């Protein structure tokens, strides 16, 4: 998958996934807010060793 | 390939004794000739195809299918 | 029969006497211009082509 | 239920631009996956 290009906008966090599998260009990205829960989730996932390397 | 059925000339179910001819000429050894007149077929029309039918499939078969 | 005509049972057909299988293939691929200005293969709209 | 490559026959289910080569082997084949519609044959 491809990490869309995070920007900020006050207290909300928007993705932009660009995507571009299309046999032509396609210029077309969606702009999604990252719903809160879904970033709790695949924060949830992460590996512990991934914090050490983190600093968390 | 396998054997057909309904003898184009006769007619007749042909194909269901296409087991016992392969077995009865195997372990029994003996000639088409009897082998094929103690099956049962007395006209001739019916004794071309078993006489002269290749099983294709076998060679077929060989394949690793997929 | 006349004239090497010949006559051949419809019940025999019927029964499978000369049946055969027939196959014909088809050769396609893409092509390339660039800086791939490049075909695709999908259902064109009515509207596209 | 839409890519099968020869012997080792797994479900591929592409969907494009996707890297056309079997994910298992290298096999560049791909069959096509016959259709799970339903067809009329004559017994004549
Ligand atoms: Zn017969
Ligand atoms: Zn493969």
């Amino acid at each position: 998958n491809t990490q869309p290009t995070i920007r900020k906008d006050g207290l909300k966090l928007v993705g932009s996934w660009k995507k571009d599998r299309a046999t032509g260009d396609a210029d077309e990205p969606e702009l999604r807010v990252l719903s809160t829960e879904e970033i709790l989730n695949i924060f949830k996932h992460i590996s512990v060793k991934d914090f050490t390397s983190l600093g968390f | 390939m396998i054997v057909p059925v309904r003898c184009f000339s006769c007619g007749k179910v042909v194909g269901d004794k296409w087991e016992s001819y392969l077995n009865l000429l195997q372990e029994d050894e003996l000639d088409e000739g009897t082998a094929l007149s103690r099956l049962g077929l007395k006209r001739y029309c019916c004794r071309r195809m078993i006489l002269t039918h290749v099983d294709l499939i076998e060679k077929f078969l060989r394949y690793n299918p997929l | 029969n006349q004239e090497d005509s010949m006559i051949m049972n419809q019940s025999s057909i019927d029964r499978g006497l000369f049946r055969s299988l027939f196959f014909r293939s088809y050769m396609d691929q893409e092509k390339k211009y660039g800086m791939s200005i490049t075909e695709t293969f999908e259902k064109p709209q009515r509207t596209n082509t | 239920l839409k890519y099968i490559c020869a012997e080792c026959s797994s479900k591929l289910s592409l969907s494009r631009t996707d890297a056309v080569r079997c994910k298992d082997c290298g096999h560049r084949i791909l069959l096509k996956a016959r259709t799970k519609r339903l067809v009329q044959f004559e017994a004549r």
